[PDB]
RNA sequence: UUUGGCACCUCGAUGUCGGCUCAUCGCAUCCUGGGGCUGUAGUCGGUCCCAAGGGUUGGGCUGUUCGCCCAUUAAAGCGGUACGCGAGCUGGGUUCAGAACGUCGUGAGACAGUUCGGUCCCUAUCCGUCGCGGGCGCAGGAAAUUUGAGAGGAGCUGUCCUUAGUACGAGAGGACCGGGAUGGACGCACCGCUGGUGUACCAGUUGUUCUGCCAAGGGCAUCGCUGGGUAGCUAUGUGCGGACGGGAUAAGUGCUGAAAGCAUCUAAGCAUGAAGCCCCCCUCAAGAUGAGAUUUCCCAUUCCGCAAGGAAGUAAGAUCCCUGAAAGAUGAUCAGGUUGAUAGGUCUGAGGUGGAAGUGUGGCGACACAUGGAGCUGACAGAUACUAAUCGAUCGAGGACUUAAC
């Protein structure tokens, strides 16, 4: 990729995020206007992918909720999330996680790494 | 993405199970409902004893679809089915229970009453 | 009416203020040169002649030497006229840069669509297929070409041919970002043709 | 081809 | 689809306007001075570049 | 992009393995143009591999190079030459290890010709 | 546009219903725009006038046209074009040979009665249509930039909020005009996003076969299969459009005003007034032979000739040939051709895959872990003359006459 968007680019990259991959577990925390108030919604799940590069790259979180399969794709840099914060690192085999969408209960299990 | 012919599944307890969808509402050759729109569709499986019946003609309001919705914010959300919500005319919830996550699209459209009955709204 | 020329860069994408991802062309329009100035007198409108990216010795020729010798700068790869401007805002020589525009300015880009080569009526003008089955032997053939009693097909029967590569404006785009530095326009949105291929950024005519 | 013909019975 | 019209001499010449051959892009080779394609090796002596690649 | 050269994938992969290990063995060939300039890539990434030298390096050069004797003397494969005569002769040199020469039409199908050798 | 009448073209063949694909025209207007009258309070309507710019749905049943029905819609117009379009498609029906039913017939058989089945050929010459080149022209030869005669495109419309629960109305209900927001359908562009594809990208895996064996690999099995996927091409994805106005008008409304002391929109005179007309907006456009304009470059050579002309070598400039792609059927176009990054290679990246081999350790072993976000990596970015764009050659002005102003 060009240097040049690379360089215009650059300054809306956030720093503060963890380091994840696809198979870790993260609780995103999403800032929400509800109203005029201002407050923060968790949504915590499998990252499922992790597709893009640079100020275009993101990312697939994947939640069961009251018994549907809820999927949430965020720039892995937008300001509309306040933190990332990752509950537990997965033992995966692949970049994308999309078998996971035919998966539900104990198949669906992944399994920890002592990161 | 939810046009003519599509099967939905009731997210409410009003007595329909399963939706054929029979008219996308909202100008002449629309082809195509996404979260929020409001179908025409009639009843194909209802639960045994419940308000609304097999066979009943009736508009439903979509709250999660596979297809998913876009944000401003260039964010996504997607469900793993399609599900709707039996409504009357004012968008008033003909159930007394929504069952399962809905979309936050559903506030803009101004359905209140789903948005509260339901368990989640992401 | 003002104006630029630049080439595109590319796509990318920039978060707005209140957190909207707003997704961009990248146009790098390094200083143009007003090369001549067309009045009503000499020529009968009025209008500037705008140069654009400069271009090696050996590629130019005398004709060309000649004709950017007034501005007294290096022959130019690109040159444009703009009409509609404020003559007198203007002198032979004057560099136009990218800060001529705002963040928030609403533009119009010209430039020449990608080439799709020879294509059929179904891609080329948005034609229906007949059936795939029922033992169609109707596939993406482009339809009657009309009725009989004429004795021909009238003009503007559309047919397969040569796809693109057309002069095309976008009209009011929102300019995101002027980056003086770096020559750049960063404009919301796409617009037409191939990176590298020349744009014209003007001032929206509706505006 | 035809069945028939053209201008067929 | 037939001919509905055999085709005159005249629109048969017209139309062969067209169908002819090119002189051959070629150039005396430095070496021996026989004629050969620009950018190709010298058939004649096997030259190209001032050097001999058929060696 | 790349050339198809009127073949299948699978034969055309067949087809630039042939005339890879043929221009390591011979180190000059003669073949049609376009044949030469789809071969000059394909061939100076396996040189890469020689100069290289690691055991990954000869084994991913094993997954190309046909089985084929390139000196009947010494029993040298074509694999053990670019990974001993052909590496060492272009330790130095950083790319641009083959240079296609045009030689005209050839009888039969008028098919441009070219010799392709390395430098 | 119907059913017919007539029997004029066609029986050395003018394929015949419906549908599909592609439209285009008329206006007797379905919707939207503008109006007059109303048994027009309002909201709705009725009826007539102007108006053809654009628009005018998806299903169930039936071969069906039609029609009825469901659900929508601003609306679900009516007609023409060989009942538009079968050398464009279909072939359900009709319209051959088989078979059967009812019926008629002594019978062979018969029935715009029914039933099940039943070969749809053609390499485009010419005009025409859509694209793309070559030639010459345009009183010198060139390189750019252009004007716009003229042509094409576009032209649709909903809902909500507000004005305002105001006007109107007993109530029920409920506006115009004017603000604002947001859609449907349609179109243009584009791949940053969401996805699709991605047969020289990465990985897993079955069988068998080969590289002597192990290990590691190759071949074939739809790309063997399976999970991903870069560039490119893409829609269902994103952005944007039909805005805001001028000018002249239609129906309509008039003002002033006589003929005709009054009255009278008309005869003189002066206005107003439609989604329509001409512009405005987008695209093509000087072969516009009426061949336009501006800027810049070359420069008046040599030899034949009584000149009129002719030939030759050149200038500016261009091309052959070559490296190619952002272009492309081929030509063309565009980027380059060595004081050159045009392409490959190389190096460094990006993205993709997802943890190489080897070795070690653990395990009886399948395998696991470490070394190590490793290894591998088409098309993407940058850098780098290492390879190829060699050496050449060809083409290309010297500018007619007349008159007028200088
Ligand atoms: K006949
Ligand atoms: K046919
Ligand atoms: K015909
Ligand atoms: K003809
Ligand atoms: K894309
Ligand atoms: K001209
Ligand atoms: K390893
Ligand atoms: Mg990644
Ligand atoms: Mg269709
Ligand atoms: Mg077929
Ligand atoms: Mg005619
Ligand atoms: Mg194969
Ligand atoms: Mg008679
Ligand atoms: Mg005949
Ligand atoms: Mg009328
Ligand atoms: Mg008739
Ligand atoms: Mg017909
Ligand atoms: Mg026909
Ligand atoms: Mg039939
Ligand atoms: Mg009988
Ligand atoms: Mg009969
Ligand atoms: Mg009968
Ligand atoms: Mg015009
Ligand atoms: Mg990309
Ligand atoms: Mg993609
Ligand atoms: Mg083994
Ligand atoms: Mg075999
Ligand atoms: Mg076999
Ligand atoms: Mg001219
Ligand atoms: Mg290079
Ligand atoms: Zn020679």
């Amino acid at each position: 990729m060009q240097k040049l968007i690379e360089d215009i680019t650059k300054e809306q990259l956030r720093t503060d995020l963890p380091a994840f991959r696809p198979g870790d577990t993260l609780r995103v925390h999403v800032k929400v206007v509800e109203g005029n108030r201002e407050r923060i919604q968790i949504f915590e799940g499998v990252v499922i992918k992790r597709r893009g590069g640079g100020i275009s790259e993101t990312f697939t979180v994947r939640k069961i909720s009251y018994g549907v399969g809820v999927e949430r794709t965020f720039p892995v840099h937008t300001p509309k999330i306040a933190k990332i914060e990752v509950v537990r690192y997965g033992k995966v085999r692949r970049a994308k996680l999309y078998y996971l969408r035919e998966l539900r209960g104990k198949a669906a299990r992944i399994k920890e790494i002592r990161r | 993405m939810i046009q003519q012919e599509t099967r939905l599944k009731v997210a409410d307890n009003s007595g329909a199970r399963e939706v054929l969808t029979i008219k996308v509402l909202g100008g002449s050759g629309r082809k195509t409902a996404n979260i929020g729109d409001v179908i025409v569709c009639t009843v194909k499986q209802a639960t045994p004893g419940g308000v609304v019946k097999k066979g009943e003609v009736v508009k439903a309001v979509i709250v999660r679809t596979k297809s998913g919705a876009r944000r401003s914010d260039g964010s996504y959300i997607s469900f793993d089915e399609n599900a709707c919500v039996i409504i009357r005319d004012d968008k008033s919830p003909r159930g007394t229970r929504i069952f399962g996550p809905v979309a936050r699209e559903l506030r803009e459209n101004n359905f209140m009453k789903i948005v509260s009955l339901a368990p989640e709204v992401i | 009416t003002k104006g630029i020329l630049g080439r595109k860069i590319g796509m990318t994408q920039v978060f707005a203020e209140n957190g909207d991802l707003i997704p961009v062309t990248v146009i790098e329009a390094a200083p143009n040169v007003v090369l001549q100035k067309k009045t009503a007198e000499n020529d009968g409108y009025e209008a500037i002649q705008l140069g654009f990216d400069d271009k090696r010795e050996k590629l130019s020729n005398k004709p060309e030497k000649g004709h950017v010798a007034k501005a007294e700068t290096a022959p130019k790869r690109f040159v444009k006229e703009l009409r509609g401007v404020e003559m007198d805002a203007y002198e032979v020589g004057q560099e136009v840069k990218v800060e001529i525009f705002s963040a928030g300015e609403i533009v119009d880009v010209t430039g020449v669509s990608k080439g799709k080569g020879f294509q059929g009526a179904i891609k080329r003008h948005g034609q229906s297929r007949g059936p795939m089955s029922h033992g169609s032997r109707y596939h993406r053939r482009p339809g009657s070409m009309g009725p009989v009693d004429p004795n021909r097909v009238f003009k503007g029967k559309l047919l397969p041919g040569r796809m693109g590569g057309e002069q095309i404006t976008v009209q009011n785009l929102e300019i995101v970002k002027v980056d003086a530095e770096r020559n750049l326009l960063l404009i919301k949105g796409n617009v037409p043709g191939a990176k590298k291929s020349l744009i014209t950024v003007k001032s929206a005519v509706k505006s | 081809r035809l069945a028939l013909g053209d201008r067929a019975p | 689809a037939v001919p509905f019209r055999r085709t005159s001499k005249m629109k048969k010449r017209l139309r062969r306007t067209h169908f002819k051959l090119n002189v051959p892009g070629m150039t005396e080779c430095p070496s021996c001075g026989e004629m050969k394609l620009s950018h190709r090796v010298c058939k004649a002596c096997g030259s190209y570049n001032g050097k001999d690649i058929n060696v | 992009s790349y050339r198809k050269l009127g073949r299948t994938s699978a034969q055309r992969k067949a087809m630039l393995r042939d005339l890879t290990t043929d221009l390591i063995i011979n180190e000059r060939i003669e073949t049609t143009e376009t044949r030469a300039k789809e071969l000059r890539s394909v061939v100076e990434k396996m040189i890469t591999l020689g100069k290289r030298g690691d055991l990954h390096a000869r084994r991913q050069a094993a997954a190309y190079i046909r089985n084929e004797v390139a000196n009947e003397e010494n029993n040298q494969d074509a694999l053990q030459k670019l990974f001993s005569d052909i590496a060492t002769r272009y330790e130095e040199r950083q790319g641009g290890y083959t240079r296609i020469m045009k030689l005209g039409p050839r009888r039969g199908d008028g098919a441009p010709m070219a010799i392709i050798e390395l430098v």
